[PDB]
């Protein structure tokens, strides 16, 4: 379906052909740049849903660690 | 998909509904909801069918509608108060 | 007038003389007796007579809802 | 029809919108009158009392006035 | 003001970012790991309330560009330092979550900014025509100054959002107020650069000089985070609340 | 002589410009005061109390306590 | 079949309105008076197996508005009442039809004038055959869209546009009172349907609050639909549009301003007469609004030259007698009328019209005189509309105008006897402006113009032929008709009209009245023939008055501009609501205060504070170090210099203080 | 074949199924309020 | 909770079609006219169609909101937002989706000059407020509202005819975020209790009465300036008279609805204790407005001024009738609106056509043009009629539905409502016989063109919707009446 | 012939056939399929409006209360 991989290689091509449209040159001007661009965007989208990934187990581990805290003062 | 045929509904009011405690039971306070406007409209058009008869009555009847449809006009009176949602509350 | 001739309208516009009217006229009288025969079926269909005339009636021909309301206490 | 007048001064703020021998407050004088004149004859009604002065009785209807073919309880 | 004008343009860039990161975390970590009387959030909550409305008005008295984001980014501290006052753990969340929001959108701004000074863009009725002249770069300017006026979905409303949450969380209302005033007027002064860049039509124009790759690239990186950040926008949130604890625990 | 466009009257365009433009030429004279005060005030009040009122008359017709409204 | 009758005239004026390019002047003729031509026939075949064959007829197609209780329908209903309305609908639209063959062959633009002849018929029939208020409401406002069409039918006059405007609107106030009392007659039955409101109304006896008033119920509802039959029926509140719609052409004037749509209130009473019965109160504010106008319209028809105006102000007299015989209780008495007055006033109009040919488009009789041998047919035919008009004995007008005064004295009330008075001296001023208009337009000397009498030519046959029918109708009908409608017990009317027997009165009318009575109208009529002949053919300085006395001077402006009602109207009522549409809701509210508490004064105060915020930055550093320095000093002060300043301030004071700064120099 | 009958048909392909609808609505606010 | 629909049409797609004809269009090159224009009426056409189908798939016994699914926001899944029409709101979708190719086709001639960014941003304008019509829940519902300002200013300012656009787009932005605002502070009040901004749950949670009185005080000063109510009406003049024709029927057609819409789905049901204590309230503006808007009315001289003021009067009969809370009541104010979202895009698109060719709005320009322009005077003559309510067309059934509902709760309200018949006809027929009537001017005027046979198409809908629903409202009726039982019946037992 | 052209636009050459342009036939394929899918589709989908199922539930109760006692 909709994975991270197609939206951050969609998102790596949509990013060189507005750098392209900003600079007033055609859509296409360099279309290896595109490749890489698509590459580029393949890649970071993918590790940015890693990332995400991790940074939750973290954040449950300390709110773990504060909730504990928070409940000593019961005691 | 749907099957060919007229809607169906429960007949009785959902059990869990408190009078003095609506919101408590919030799926019984939407049930009974529902179960109140399907009851109301079975008033509603109770009445109308008792108006077709006044309707026919007079027009069958003529001059003499006065003294034979007045049974059925004490009828569709009675059930237009307190009908719908128009001038009575219950 | 003189732009009035440049000008199309549905009615005509002012002093209409169409060279072919007579047969347009035919052609339309011949499409409004079609339309009224629907109509008239429709009609004859949905008449309700709830008292048989004292006489006959063009109407006892092509319309059979005489005398049928009498029990109102079924109407619903 | 023949010619518009095109305008040739500023236009008035109530130009949108815009009785000749008879002014205004004299009219509503006169109509008044006129208003008066149906008053006074409806006291003059009033003052004759017809309904003191009816040459017959009222009608009197048999089966207790048609209280049945009137809607009255049988 | 006087300092962000006056500095050339890559300094004042410079300013505008990288200097509130590295105080903030220093405010944080010497009051808020601190301890003392609510002596010091009254002091930050006045002085965001001072700024938010001074920030505001000579805003919508400016006429040059440069001039106007400094008002701009003096009106958003106001705003982020609310965060500050309200002494919660969601208040330093928002408070990190404005200023990373912030910092892109300034960094798009001023990048725009550099691009437009190659031909001296001084004032505002410079951008006229501009939605001829370069049609991409003048809706890329106005993505970024709606993103600044707050109006959602664009990446600028977590700041609005918050502000408004923690107002009628601590119970606010003259600061809900103050907020709700000084975000139309601050919408009015956005939606005049892009009043002038699209619907102007002055005697004369400006034609400006395409600017390099470096600057498009991160422009269009910037105005792709500002248009979809919060369709995605778990990792900032879950980032910056493991930062907000890791000051305590 | 050509074009579908209309040929502009001064007046009527003078007369047109004065009437969008009329805000500027609002002071506070005795007769706004008085017409804001007659029909921006006064009768919006009139009418809200007459229709409170219809509601209350509805109350004691039924039998019932008048209804607190606002 | 039945439905052929309400939808031909549609399909007619469809096919002449829609097709009109392909069919011409002639085509649209042909096509628009046979479909009417068609539907009357038909309604002759309905009369006779509805009236005399006493067999009613019910049509539903669909339903129109059903939301819960609200039941409106597209619904038929065909009783003794509404074939009688079908005959005076369909057969006078027929010869208007054939009359504006004629009458309209030198216009440019004939097809649009039928096509909208047959579209107000076809609302016309809609509005006699509902079964249903609102049914009869659609035909209501289509009769009002119809007639707005057809006078200002030459839409580059502007006393027409001015005429049709005018006629909308003091309708539409009309419609006004009809809406609402559809709203009360659902909300005490909960329904619309005429027959069960008709079954119910001898029941409810609640009261209601309405304009903050303890109401009856049936009384507020029977008076609100008055109202809508006052402007219908151009009674004494909404009269004046009525003198203005004969700016239409004099078809339009003959058939929607005289004989058919001007009647529709009074059908509305007579239909609704079962509800109406049931309210007092109505019944004697309609005795007296129908007693007024007759009188009204009398006065104001005696100083007109128009020959449009003068017969425009005999219909509005008319239908007054009509209005309050519906109000005492004699519905049959006021349908037997309308049938009558649909004769003899299509008469008076037709044949007027053809003097208006005739003379090239002239109207005033105080430039005609003589005729009365340049046209033998036309003359004869305004003698017998006219002597059918003043009650002259055994005509079609004897048999039912002398029963309405016969009955209105028969009436001991106060409201009777008011209408008795009012109706009595009226006959005499009808009278007197009836023949003044045969006077002035055929036997006195000649006045008119001499180019006019020498193009001078009689009606065609497609005029000719309405005029001789209306002439015979004129002659037998009342007498054919007088024992079906009003003949003492008929049953001929069957369940359509309800009188309560304490209120019949038709019995001791006939046999209980002084024989004086009896004449009152002729003794009145032969007066006023009298007095017409005096003033108009031997009298000579009777016209010094007016011209030396302001007070006879004044009287005659009186009458002569309709009591001045126009004008009033116009500088205290419609002036106002004009004036107030600038002055107050644009000007002083909407471009005034609204505005300066507003978008006007919020930017100005905004702008001079980003001014002032803007001066603050003045450039020098030492301003600057300045505005450090005292914010660390008020930092200071308040933060920790507030612990014994209590007992001396105030945080009220403080802020007080602040705010009243920025108010300086 | 007949026009109308198949028009039944697909009709009724195309609406939600009362029972599986009513379901799922009194699961949300089942769920929802005990969260 | 995942509650994705079994249906194959469904919101999602609905959606999703105009979003693809916008990032289609932004990179087909401005030298291809012929294209963009195709892709955007085939878009627009594709999303009609698609509406209509999702009305055939209709519960019109259901009080559940139906086609309900759901999008997930958070992997935590503690925020998840929903999906769902009823009764109440699919006409609306249907409405929006019916207009856009007409405004698309308004501007067909100018596309060479209008471009891709004039489609783009109609198609925008589109997903947006399908998206609004079609939410759950309180907070998206701000989100995709106060997005539509910016298109909408965008086509204001760009696309409209004078420099009075720069003043009028100004105020409509700063006015609509306003009242956005004060719905802001709203949900967020309404969160801080509830914990969930969901509509299901909210309409399941009961409110104090002090706390409801204070939530409908911040709803109705948002709901109020999109209506609009007196006295926070004036923007709407300048609007919709300086704007565009499309941006016209735009603005009138579907935008003046999210105000009316908003009190029907959440300011009404869920808080029914301060419905009732702010109806004479209700009452009384709504009154004021429909007396003092209609008399203004008379007195403009401005064609579009006159239109646009009408829709004053026309919304706030739309609010006494949802207000009556009955049958009647609520059931006309929604009939109301889809007529009125008919009647006055076609009355902007009449005079539209007459400002594409002689470039005036003044009524005093103009005068005569039956004599040169038949069809456009038929036309604007059947249109002028169903502004006036006149039974046959649409706008009656609403009209009278709506007295019925107000005259069984208070007579007063009722009768100062029914002057709008007077007020209505007075300005309707001086409006279209100082236009089309009288004679030719040809010092202001001597060249002339009937419609062309795009502009006799796009009135042609027009035409056949306000008949049809004029006669037969039962098609309309029947699929409300559950939606509209159960919004009367909420907060009551009995 | 009659006066004027209808919508105004001048006949083509004679033999020849006006040339359609570009929206008139997605609007024609449309209106089309706006007939059929409103004209058969409405009249096939099943009546479930609450009324009609009210009006039988209002005929069956009033039959059992009047068939018994």
């Amino acid at each position: 379906p909709i994975s991270a991989t197609m939206v951050g290689a969609l998102l790596g091509l949509g990013t060189q052909m507005y750098s392209n449209a900003l600079r007033k040159l055609p859509y296409m001007r360099h279309p290896w740049e595109h490749v890489v661009g698509m590459g580029l965007g393949a890649v970071f989208a993918n590790q940015l849903v890693k990332w995400d990934v991790k940074l939750k187990e973290d954040l449950d581990v300390m709110l773990a660690k504060a909730r504990a805290a928070n409940e000593r003062r019961y005691f | 998909g749907r099957k060919k045929g007229l809607p169906e509904f429960e007949e009785s009011a959902p059990d869990g509904f408190d009078p003095e405690n609506p919101y408590k039971d919030p799926v019984a306070m939407v049930e009974m909801r529902e179960h109140i406007v399907r009851e109301k409209w079975i008033q509603i058009e109770k009445a109308k069918i008792l108006r077709e008869k006044v309707k026919w009555c007079y027009r069958v009847e003529g001059v003499n509608h006065y003294q034979k449809c007045r049974h059925l006009v004490q009828q569709y009176l009675d059930s237009t108060r307190g009908v719908g949602w128009g001038k009575d509350h219950r | 007038g003189d732009f009035r001739a440049k000008v199309w309208s549905m009615t005509g516009g002012p002093n209409c003389r169409p060279k072919h009217w007579r047969r347009n006229t035919a052609i339309a009288m011949f499409g409004v007796f079609l339309v009224c025969i629907p109509i008239a079926k429709l009609s004859a269909k949905l008449e309700q007579r709830p008292h048989m005339p004292v006489r006959p009636i063009p109407s006892q021909i092509w319309c059979k809802n005489f005398g049928t309301k009498d029990d109102y206490e079924k109407e619903h | 029809v023949g010619k518009h007048i095109v305008p040739d001064k500023p236009l008035s703020v109530n130009d949108e919108l815009m009785a000749d021998t008879v002014g205004k407050y004299e009219a509503l004088a006169w109509l008044s009158g006129g208003l008066g004149f149906f008053v006074g004859l409806g006291l003059l009604a009033v003052l004759n009392d017809k309904a003191s002065k009816v040459p017959f009785t009222p009608r009197v209807y048999p089966y207790d006035n048609l209280r049945v073919e009137l809607g009255g309880e049988p | 003001p006087d300092i962000y004008e006056g500095s050339p343009t890559p300094v004042t860039a410079f300013l505008s970012i990288a200097p509130k990161i590295s105080i903030f975390a220093n405010i944080l970590r010497v009051f808020i790991y601190g301890s003392y009387g609510a002596t010091l959030q009254q002091i930050f909550f006045f002085c965001s309330i001072a700024s938010m409305i001074l920030g505001a008005l000579a805003a919508m008295a400016q006429t040059k560009v440069k001039r106007l984001l400094a008002y701009s980014s003096i009106g958003h501290v106001g705003y982020i330092c609310i965060g500050f006052s309200c002494g919660t753990i969601e208040g330093i969340q928002s408070l990190l979550i404005g200023i990373f929001i912030y910092a892109l959108m300034t960094m798009d701004a001023f990048a725009i900014v550099l691009a437009l000074r190659q031909t001296r863009v001084k004032y505002i009725a410079d951008l006229g025509a501009l939605a001829k002249t370069n049609p991409i770069l003048a809706i890329t300017f106005s993505i970024t100054m709606f993103s600044y006026a707050g109006i959602p979905p664009l990446a600028g409303f977590c700041s609005k959002f918050y502000l408004f949450f923690a107002a009628l969380g601590c119970g606010a209302y003259f600061l809900a107020l103050v907020g709700v005033v000084t975000s139309v007027i601050g919408c009015f002064y956005y939606i005049r650069l892009v009043k002038r860049m699209f619907f102007d039509t002055p005697r004369t124009w400006i034609l400006y000089e395409p600017m390099d790759r470096n600057k498009s690239l991160l422009l269009a990186m910037t105005s792709f985070f500002i248009t979809l950040f919060l369709l995605y926008p778990s990792p900032l949130f879950s980032v910056t609340h493991q930062m907000a604890l890791s000051l305590y625990l | 002589g050509g074009g579908m466009e209309t040929n502009k009257n001064k007046f009527i365009e003078d007369w047109g410009s004065a009437r969008e433009n009329l805000e500027h030429n609002f002071r506070w004279t005795r007769r706004n005061f008085a017409l804001i005060g007659i029909f921006g005030i006064a009768l919006p009040i009139i009418v809200y109390k007459g229709i409170v009122k219809d509601f209350h008359m509805q109350d004691e017709d039924a039998g019932r306590p008048h209804r607190k409204f606002l | 079949m039945y439905l052929l009758i309400v939808f031909l005239p549609l399909l007619g004026s469809s096919v002449a309105g829609f097709f009109g390019r392909f069919l011409g002047s002639e085509g649209s003729a042909i096509m628009t008076t046979t479909c009417v031509s068609f539907s009357s026939i038909l309604s002759l075949i309905a009369f006779y197996e509805v009236a005399l064959g006493a067999s009613a007829c019910y049509l539903r197609i669909a339903p129109w508005i059903s939301s819960e209780m609200f039941d409106a329908s597209w619904g038929f209903l065909f009783d003794s009442l509404t074939v009688v309305m079908l005959i005076v609908v369909t057969f006078i639209s027929s010869l208007v039809h054939l009359y504006s063959i004629s009458y309209m062959s030198e216009d440019p633009h004939s097809p649009r004038f039928m096509c909208y002849l047959s579209i107000f018929t076809f609302f016309m029939l809609m509005l006699v055959t509902g079964d249903n208020f609102l049914q009869l409401f659609l035909g209501w406002e289509g009769v009002g869209l119809a007639s707005y069409l057809l006078i200002h039918f030459w839409f580059t006059r502007l006393q027409a546009d001015k005429a049709a405007i005018k006629a909308m609107l003091v309708n539409r106030v009309g419609d006004f009172g009809l809406a609402l009392g559809i709203l009360g007659c659902f909300t005490l039955f909960q329904t619309v349907d005429f027959s069960t409101i008709f079954a119910c109304a001898s029941v409810p006896r609640n009261s209601w609050i309405f304009c903050n008033m303890r109401l009856n119920a049936i009384s507020l509802i029977c008076i609100l639909l008055f109202i809508g039959a006052v402007g219908k029926s151009a009674q004494i509140g909404l009269h004046t549009w009525l003198p203005d719609a004969m700016e239409g052409p004099t078809p339009v004037s003959a058939l929607i301003h005289a004989a058919t749509m001007v009647t529709a209130g009074v059908f509305m009473i007579a239909r609704c007469s079962p509800l109406f019965e049931y309210s007092p109160t109505a019944l004697i504010v309609i005795t007296f609004a129908g007693a007024m106008t007759s009188f009204l319209a009398a006065t104001t028809g005696i100083l007109q030259n128009d020959l449009k105006r003068v017969i425009a102000y005999s219909t509005c007299s008319q239908l007054g007698y009509m209005i309050f015989a519906c109000g005492i209780s004699n519905y049959s008495v006021s349908v037997f009328h309308l049938m009558n007055h649909a004769f003899f006033k299509a008469l008076l109009f037709l044949s007027a019209g053809s003097v208006i040919h005739a003379m090239s488009d002239e109207q005033d009789m105080r430039k005609m005189g003589g005729l009365a041998s340049s046209f033998p047919l036309t003359y004869a035919m305004m003698l017998i509309g006219s002597l059918s008009l003043i009650g002259f004995p055994f005509l079609t007008g004897f048999y039912s105008k002398d029963v309405i005064l016969e009955l209105a004295y028969t009436k001991y009330t106060i409201s009777g006897n008011f209408a008795f008075w009012l109706g009595s001296v009226s006959v005499l001023f009808t009278s007197y402006y009836s023949f003044r208009l045969l006077f002035l337009t055929f036997l006195v000397p000649t006045n008119s113009f001499g180019r006019d009498i020498s193009r001078c030519h009689d009606a065609p046959i497609p005029m000719a032929i309405p005029l001789i029918l209306l002439a015979l109708g004129s002659l037998f009908v009342g007498y054919l008709a007088k024992d079906m409608m009003i003949g003492l017990g008929t049953n001929f009317w069957a369940n359509s009209l309800l009188v309560l027997p304490k209120n019949e009165i038709l019995a001791e009318s006939e046999f209980a009245a002084p024989t004086i009575i009896k004449l009152i109208p002729i003794l009145f009529s032969t007066l006023g023939a009298f007095v017409a002949y005096n003033v108009n053919l031997v009298a000579d300085q009777f016209q010094r008055a007016f011209q030396t006395s302001t007070f006879c001077n004044r009287l005659y402006s009186f009458f002569n501009k309709r009591w001045f009602f126009d004008q009033v109207l116009n500088d205290f009522l419609v002036r106002s609501f004009l004036r107030f549409g600038y002055e107050v809701s644009f000007e002083a509210l909407d471009k005034g205060a609204i505005e300066i508490l507003g978008p006007y004064g919020i930017s100005y105060t905004f702008r001079r504070l980003a001014e002032r915020i803007s001066q603050l930055q003045s450039g020098f550093v030492y301003h600057y170090a300045f505005a450090m320095l005292l914010g660390l000093t008020l930092f200071v002060t308040f933060f920790c210099m507030w612990d014994s300043l209590s007992s001396w301030v105030d945080n009220r004071l403080s802020f007080i203080l602040i705010v009243s700064s920025f108010y300086t120099k | 074949g007949f026009i109308m009958e198949f028009a039944e048909n697909l009709v009724l392909r195309l609406m939600e199924n009362p029972e599986e609808r009513d379901r799922k609505a009194r699961e949300h606010i089942y769920e929802m309020h005990e969260r | 909770l995942e509650h994705f629909c079994e249906c194959y049409f469904n919101l999602s797609g609905l959606i999703l079609c105009p979003v693809l004809g916008s990032i289609i269009l932004l990179f087909i090159p401005n030298s291809r006219i012929r294209l963009i224009r195709l892709i955007g009426l085939c878009a627009s056409l594709i999303t009609f169609l698609y509406s209509l189908v999702l009305w055939i798939q209709f519960d019109s016994s259901t009080a559940k909101f139906q086609f309900v699914e759901s999008l997930r926001w958070l992997p935590y899944e503690n925020i998840n937002f929903y999906l769902g029409i009823d009764g109440i709101s699919l006409f609306f979708v249907i409405l929006t989706t019916f207009l856009i190719p007409i405004c698309i086709l308004v501007g067909w001639s100018g596309m060479r000059s209008y471009g891709k960014e004039y489609i783009i941003a109609f198609l925008i304008c589109e997903f947006l407020m399908i998206a609004v019509f079609c939410m759950l829940d309180l907070l998206l519902f701000y989100v995709f509202f106060e997005s539509v300002l910016i298109p909408m200013f965008i086509i204001i300012g760009v696309w409209g005819s004078r420099q009075r656009k720069i003043k009028a787009a100004y105020q409509f932005f700063l006015y609509t975020l306003l009242g956005s605002l004060f719905m802001l502070l709203a949900i967020l009040l309404i969160l801080f209790q509830t914990g969930t901004t969901d509509l299901q749950i909210l309409l399941t949670t009961e409110f104090s009465e002090r706390r409801q009185i204070f939530l409908w005080i911040a709803f109705f000063a948002s709901f109020a300036v999109k209506v609009p109510m007196v006295p926070v009406h004036i923007w709407l003049p300048e609007a919709h008279v300086e704007a565009p024709t499309a941006g016209s029927v735009i603005l009138a057609g579907i935008l003046l609805k999210f105000g009316t819409y908003g009190f029907l789905r959440f300011s009404i049901p869920m808080f029914p204790e301060a419905t009732l204590c702010f109806t004479p309230f209700i009452y009384t503006l709504s009154a004021i407005a429909i007396i003092y808007t209609s008399l203004t009315t008379l007195r403009q001289i401005d064609l579009k001024k006159i239109i646009a003021y009408s829709s004053v009067a026309h919304m706030n009969l739309v609010t006494i009738g949802m207000f009556s809370l009955n049958i009647q009541g609520i059931g006309g104010s929604i009939l109301l609106m889809l007529s009125h979202g008919l009647v006055s895009s076609a009355l902007f698109l009449c005079v539209g056509v007459l400002y594409d060719r002689h470039k005036t709005r003044l009524v005093r320009y103009y005068g005569g043009l039956v004599s040169t322009m038949p069809n456009f005077s038929t036309i604007f003559f059947f249109f002028t009629l169903a502004n006036m309510s006149l039974p046959g067309t649409s706008s009656f059934i609403g009209e009278f539905l709506i007295l019925v509902g107000a005259f069984q709760r208070n007579s007063l309200v009722a009768t100062l409502a029914a002057l709008g018949m007077i007020l209505g006809a007075a300005y309707s027929l001086w409006l279209y016989n100082r236009v089309v009537s009288g004679n030719l001017k040809p010092d202001f005027l001597h060249k002339f063109s009937d419609l062309n046979g795009r502009e006799v198409f796009i009135f042609i809908p027009f035409l056949v919707g306000l008949v049809w629903m004029g006669v037969y409202p039962k098609v309309f009726l029947d699929c409300m009446h559950t939606s509209v039982s159960n919004l009367v019946q909420h907060g009551k037992f009995h | 012939r009659p006066k004027g052209y209808f919508m105004n636009r001048t006949p083509p050459a004679p033999g020849q056939s006006r040339k359609w342009e570009d929206w008139e036939l997605p609007c024609y394929i449309t209106s089309f399929l706006t007939i059929v899918i409103l004209g058969v589709g409405l009249n096939a989908k099943p009546d479930l409006s609450i009324e009609t199922w009210a009006h039988q539930k209002a005929l069956e109760r009033l039959e059992m209360e009047k068939l018994a006692t």
